[PDB]
RNA sequence: CGGAGAGGUA
DNA sequence: GGGCTAATGACGGCGAATACCC
DNA sequence: GGGTATTCGCCGTGTACCTCTCCTAGCCC
């Protein structure tokens, strides 16, 4: 369903523990938006997979 | 923001133009334009009714529904429940629950 | 010769390519993918790559009935036995020496790393950007050297009874035909005596290990550039047009007639005593379009779409999925076989298995057509054919005779051990 | 004892292998494919002769593709007081 | 053609290892070129311009007199093998296969120029008729 | 703990030397404990300095599962990684050489041991991830195949260090194990021949006729030591070490270059063949179905065999 | 579904296409495989060779079948010699040594 | 009617020259050359070689003196 | 008919 | 007409290309 | 220091078939 989408990000570890979170929003219709942490405990902005 | 290498609107906007649009030399104008044509167009970017319900029940919003465009308090209230799931106080939505 | 193992390969020589091929196509004239005939002289030739078809005169318009499988010349046909229309493969004598593009963009590029230099030099020579001096000026100039417009004339000026720059794959040619290499081996050898430092003991070693490479190959480096291209038979090639706005992939026919093109506007300007700066121009699509007719994946490899397979070169029909396309997939789908469901048959031994009776009838035709015209039940096959249909009580017979001990293989759809 | 009890590089066959049973032995040295040192190929005696056969194995024969078929016709099955507290001797020997 | 011609035969400054080349990679050959032409003046150049006609019969006498440097530089080299032998050498057994020892190791550089200094003084009595 | 720690911390790893009744510094030869215990990650000192103590006493406390180590997953990859030789949650060094060890530069990168032997090149220092389970002293005598970091230990080092046998015993081994955890029973030789395939390939320690180091076909490192003793003039050498190429590296790696030409990159590989005018013996059997000619295996190896006999004799 | 003779593709020789007559069967690589562990090395040539694409082998060798005598001669694989003069054509020469 | 292979197996140890063997004995009677040894039973010329194989009546010995005679008698 | 995209079966 | 004509709701590897603690 | 530890684009695809579509494209005469 369109609307936020927390995930659990667990390929971005890249091997590493602390699987980190995602938060994507995606509209019925436009441009996903996706807010993802790092291994750092950093916010990072992807506008669809850019 | 330590990371952020921004602190105003037009070189933010002059870089997601850039990256959005490779190459492209930037112009303040065409950033602006794209930018409210990713967020703030009413006839292309669309959550309709149901997104913008579950979107409201994912924040846990005391609202219903409301504009079906995104807008700056959306954001800002997904970033702060992404941040209290950080925390370890949020929840992580199941990727095949029916809800 | 017979099938054998130990194979060499090994880069050709110009006089024994030319041995391979009988002529040259005079000019190229290719079918226009609307247009299915086979236009001769060109990429359709049946007097250089053998009678495109057997037993009768082509040349797209003749289609006279004579030379059925003699040799004489009508209109410039040769026909004969499919043997050699498989043999029977083309030469294109080039006035030009020209380089071959995959030693230039492989990462060891042997060009390169024969001549020592960075692979920078000779792309910047061979594409016709900067002169290299082929072992001409010394006093004072470089005997191996790339030179700049300006910095060639230069040392023209400055010498030119005993200086020497030439552009593209002749000033290769010429460097490549200078070295003994026995000499090299012999001095490196030698010096490794004498040299007692560790890097240029290493660097020798290095160097002398290529030039025993190439001496041990027999291959002598001006043979890896091309001077005589040979060129395949048409239907040695991937050719499928399909009728109506969709077509299929075929640009190594128009890379062949490209060449040929480039080749012959070449020859046409240097009979006619052309000024340096066209013919070298000339000279260098020649060579572009050759290097393109190599490789494109060389030149820059892309995704097409409806098919997930690059455009076509001949390095990309070297090899596509999964391989060599005639010994795996795809697909390799085999005569005299049959499917079916199974069932269990509990009275059958353990050498044998219950198949069914059309099933036999129809795996079996052929050999139940020479039973039964062995027995002279049948005069042609025309009345085998009709024999085998009526469905007669005779061939029943016919078919418990060659099936009488005549086993057949079993295999499961996968097969995941050898019992499979 | 230090007798003989099999011959130079014998095959060990069921005789054999019932000979070594009664005659308890620790291990054995056997030949293998990877001790071999045939070139462009493996000395027969140097595999054995384990197949749909039950005599010494001859020239010819991929065995490296009838291992590599064997390794995975079982892939199909392949699914997805004690060590570190105290060591107990369940039987009596030295 | 000149019955004098003057020439770097055998100088105190055709003594050194040759570090001057064409190209990167610095090694031996576009050396050995540079290596027989500084051990001769130009005058040996417009002898050897105006005695051969056509560029590339001249081209082919200068790797003529490359090939036969390089003969005599491996002529010089295996006897100074020989003699180290016969002075008293072992063979050391290194990461590329055989040398001699340090001390009875000269250079290939050395033995170069002296081959190269020897055939331009054969090259120049060959001027001198 | 073992792991990364600050760069004032890391430069001095903590040990608990233990002294006789004397006063004075002792050592045991032949013995992975000299005394000083040199004390991994989340060692508990119990004793502290100038504590009387009897012998069989606890020295340090490391807490530990009693079970439930996690060096295996099991299953068809598993058996897959296992064929390509991949580092099982990072190798486990053994003991690169027998001799005598020591510390280095502790934690720059990661840690450094010197490993000095008495007759070799007493500069032998390898790398030590903080990741790793350490068991390793100063002053103790090891052996090649001895444990210095303690876990799952890759067959590279195991190939390396303890021989080719014992990581064909090692590979089979595991193999097997696998293979009984369903009940499936294979005979071993076909486990030998797939590993006598993987490490058909080596490096050169001590240059021969070949360079320093290189990929080579061991093979070509037997016949050409032989060759080698046939002669008086050794060339050079030579010396070498097998190394365990994955299955793909090794599929690869294949002499004949037919192999590669249908399933790798095929360009560079032709031109590879022809510029060293690779003569290929043609051995490979999917080589010879590339081709268009007969197999070199069962009748077809027969047939070519018949042949080769009616060569020279007709 | 069987056969030992009807439907020919282009580019690829081999029965396909069609249900007046359906094509061979898929003698994929796994099957090669199992004739490869057995000794079975010719019915790997013929499956390959002379039934599956040469034209004239397969005409050649129905045409010896219906003499009455089961006829196959190895001599020059017709795939071979394309794949020859198709490298040959490449400036690059396959010598044809015998061990 | 014989189809097991093993009298063969045991006459020829390597039980794959035999296949080679054997098929070029059912080559040439199946086409002129040399006629069957051994009673037909209606069998394919497979299982008449194989028979005769068996029998210890063809070997690689007897096979080949037998082939190099048809040769120097197509030759005189 | 050459190769990709899709449903179904085993 | 037509004859020429030079990405997120897959998954995993992998070399190149960066990212970072002591 | 230097090895992880990320980012930065390409690419491969059990077995066999049943059906379907979709396939170098630009373009000046």
């Amino acid at each position: 369903s369109p609307g936020v989408f927390f995930d659990s990000d667990k390929g971005k570890t890249h091997s590493s523990g602390k699987v980190l979170y995602n938060a994507r929003i995606i509209p019925y219709r436009g441009s996903w938006l996706d807010f993802e942490f790092d291994p750092k405990d950093n916010l990072f902005v992807r506008i669809d997979r850019r | 923001l330590r990371v952020d290498p921004t602190n105003d609107r037009l070189s933010a906007l002059v870089e997601i133009y850039r990256m959005m649009r490779p190459g492209e030399p930037p112009t303040r104008e065409a950033a602006e334009s794209l930018f409210e044509n990713l967020f703030f167009s009413e006839d292309r970017y669309d959550l309709s009714a149901v997104g913008r319900m579950k979107f409201n029940r994912s924040l846990l919003r005391e609202e219903i529904e409301g504009s079906g465009i995104l807008s700056k308090d959306d954001i800002i209230d997904v970033m702060k429940k992404l941040i209290d799931i950080r925390n370890g106080k949020g929840e992580v939505d199941d990727i095949d629950h029916l809800g | 010769t017979e099938e054998f193992d130990a194979i060499k390969i090994a880069l050709a020589s110009p006089d024994m390519i030319r041995s391979w091929s009988f002529g040259e196509v005079k000019k190229p004239e290719t079918i226009n993918y609307r247009t299915f005939k086979p236009e001769r002289d060109g990429l359709f030739c049946a007097r250089i790559f053998g009678p495109v078809k057997d037993y009768e005169c082509l040349c797209g318009k003749y289609k006279r009935l004579k030379h059925r499988g003699v040799i004489c010349e009508k209109c410039g046909v040769e026909v004969t036995q499919t043997k050699v229309r498989r043999e029977r493969m083309g030469h294109i004598e080039l006035a030009s020496p020209t380089a071959h593009i995959w030693f230039l963009k492989s990462l060891p590029s042997r060009i390169g790393l024969l001549l020592d230099m960075p692979l920078r030099d000779i792309e910047r020579v061979l594409y016709f950007e900067s002169y290299v001096v082929i072992e001409g000026g010394m006093t004072n100039l470089e005997r191996q050297q790339i030179l700049t417009e300006e910095q060639y004339l230069d040392a023209l000026e400055e010498f030119g009874d005993e200086f020497d720059a030439k552009m593209g794959a002749e000033a290769i040619q010429a460097l490549l035909k200078s070295m003994d290499l026995e000499q090299e081996c012999e001095q490196l050898r030698e010096e490794l005596n004498e040299t007692n430092s560790e890097t240029k003991r290493k660097k020798l070693t290095k160097r002398i290990k290529l030039l025993e490479a190439f001496v041990q190959s027999g291959n002598k480096p001006e043979w890896m550039i091309l001077t005589v291209l040979p060129v395949l038979p048409p239907d040695l090639r991937p050719l499928v047009p399909l009728d109506g706005g969709r077509f299929a992939t075929s640009d190594l026919n128009d890379l062949y007639r490209r060449v040929i093109n480039r080749n012959n506007r070449l020859k046409r300007l240097l009979d006619l005593a052309a000024p340096d700066i066209i013919v070298r121009n000339e000279k260098r699509m020649l060579q572009e379009a050759v290097d393109a007719l190599l490789d494109n994946g060389r030149r820059g490899r892309a995704i097409t779409g409806s098919n997930k397979r690059p455009l076509k070169s001949l390095a990309d029909m070297i090899k596509g999925k999964q391989g060599r396309f005639r010994q795996n997939l795809l697909g390799k789908r085999v005569d005299y076989s049959g499917r079916s469901v199974i069932t269990v048959g509990p009275y059958l031994r353990l050498h044998q298995c219950g198949l069914p009776k059309k099933m036999a009838l129809e795996l079996f035709k052929p050999f139940i057509y020479g039973k039964l015209e062995l027995r002279g039940l049948a005069t042609t096959i025309k009345a085998a054919k009709k024999m085998v249909e009526r469905e007669e009580a005779v061939v029943w017979d016919i078919l418990d005779e060659v099936i009488r001990e005549h086993p057949v293989l079993l295999n499961r759809a996968p097969t995941l051990h050898r019992l499979g | 004892t230090a007798d003989i009890l099999v011959p130079r590089n014998t095959l060990l066959h069921e005789q054999w292998c019932d000979l070594l049973e009664e005659n308890s032995v620790d291990a054995v040295k056997v030949r293998s494919v990877v001790s071999c040192d045939t070139d462009f190929g493996v000395c027969a005696h140097c595999y054995g002769r384990d197949l749909a056969r039950g005599h010494i194995i001859n020239k010819g024969e991929a065995i490296g593709v009838i291992a590599a078929q064997s390794i995975g016709e079982p892939g199909t099955q392949l699914t997805m007081a004690a060590a570190e507290s105290s060591i107990q001797v369940k039987n009596k020997g030295s | 053609m000149t019955k004098i011609t003057v020439n770097y035969t055998v100088d105190v400054k055709d003594i050194q290892p040759k570090h001057v080349r064409s190209e990167s990679n610095p090694q031996n050959q576009n050396k050995i070129r540079r290596a027989w032409v500084l051990s001769l003046s130009d005058n040996a150049m417009e002898v050897i311009q105006n005695k051969i006609k056509s560029a590339p019969a001249r081209h082919a006498y200068y790797e003529a007199i490359d090939r036969e440097v390089s003969n005599k530089w491996i002529e010089l080299m295996r006897k100074h093998t020989t003699e180290s032998l016969n002075a008293g050498a072992k063979f050391i057994m290194t990461s590329c296969g055989e040398r001699l020892e340090d001390d009875y190791c000269g250079n290939a550089d050395e033995r170069l120029i002296v081959a190269a200094q020897i055939v331009a003084e054969t090259i120049a009595a060959d001027f001198n008729r | 703990d073992s792991a990364e720690r600050t760069a004032g911390g890391k430069d001095l790893r903590p040990a608990l030397k233990i002294v006789d009744a004397q006063g004075n510094d002792v050592l045991i030869p032949g013995t992975d404990m000299p005394a000083q215990y040199f004390l991994p990650g989340k060692a508990i000192v119990q004793l502290e300095d100038g504590v009387q103590i009897s012998s069989g006493d606890t020295l340090a406390r490391i807490p530990q599962e009693s079970g439930g180590t996690k060096d295996i997953t099991g299953g068809l990859p598993r058996v897959a990684d296992l064929f390509e030789a991949r580092r099982p949650k990072e190798p486990a060094i053994l003991a690169e050489i027998s001799g005598i060890v020591s510390f280095g530069k502790e934690t720059k990168g990661k840690r450094r041991l010197v490993i000095t032997p008495v007759d070799g090149s007493d500069p032998y220092e390898e790398m030590i991830p903080k990741w790793r389970q350490l068991n390793v002293f100063e002053g103790e005598r090891v052996e090649r195949g001895d444990v210095i970091s303690d876990g799952p230990e890759a067959p590279h080092d195991i190939l390396r260090l303890r021989g080719v046998h014992a990581v064909t015993r090692y590979i089979v081994n595991e193999v097997q194990d696998v293979y009984r955890l369903q009940g499936v029973k294979i005979n071993d030789k076909h486990i030998e021949v797939i590993v006598r395939q993987m490490l058909r390939k080596a490096t050169i320690v001590n240059a021969g006729s070949s360079d320093f180091l290189e990929g080579e076909q061991v093979e070509y490192s037997r016949v050409k030591i032989a060759n080698r003793e046939l002669e008086a003039n050794g060339k050079v050498g030579a010396t070498y070490s097998r190394d365990l190429l994955g299955i793909t590296k090794a599929s690869l790696a294949t002499e004949s270059f037919i192999s590669a030409a249908s399933f790798q990159e095929t360009t560079r590989v032709l031109t590879e063949a022809a510029v060293a005018g690779k003569r290929d013996e043609l051995r490979g059997l999917k080589e010879n179905v590339i081709v268009g000619r007969l197999i070199p295996a069962g009748t077809g190896y027969a047939y070519h065999q018949d042949r080769m006999r009616r060569r020279a004799a007709g | 579904h069987a056969r030992s003779t009807g439907s020919y593709s282009l580019v690829t020789q081999q029965p396909l296409g069609g249900k007046a007559q359906f094509g061979g069967q898929r003698f994929g690589e796994m099957e090669v495989w199992a004739l490869e562990a057995y000794g079975a090395a010719y019915t790997l040539q013929e499956m390959l060779t002379v039934k599956s694409d040469d034209v004239n082998g397969r005409t050649k060798m129905y045409k010896n079948i219906v003499d009455g005598n089961h006829q196959m001669e190895p001599g020059m694989p017709e795939s071979f010699n394309v794949l020859l003069k198709e490298i040959r054509s490449l400036g690059i020469n396959i010598e044809l040594e015998d061990e | 009617a014989r189809v097991t292979v093993q009298d063969a197996v045991e006459k020829i140890g390597n039980r794959f020259d035999l296949v080679l063997v054997a098929a070029r004995r059912a080559r040439q009677m199946q086409v002129g050359g040399k006629d069957p040894l051994v009673p037909e039973e209606n069998d394919k010329t497979t299982v008449i070689a194989l028979r005769e194989i068996e029998e210890g009546l063809i070997n690689n010995q007897i096979l080949d003196v037998r082939e190099r005679q048809e040769q120097q008698e197509q030759e005189a």
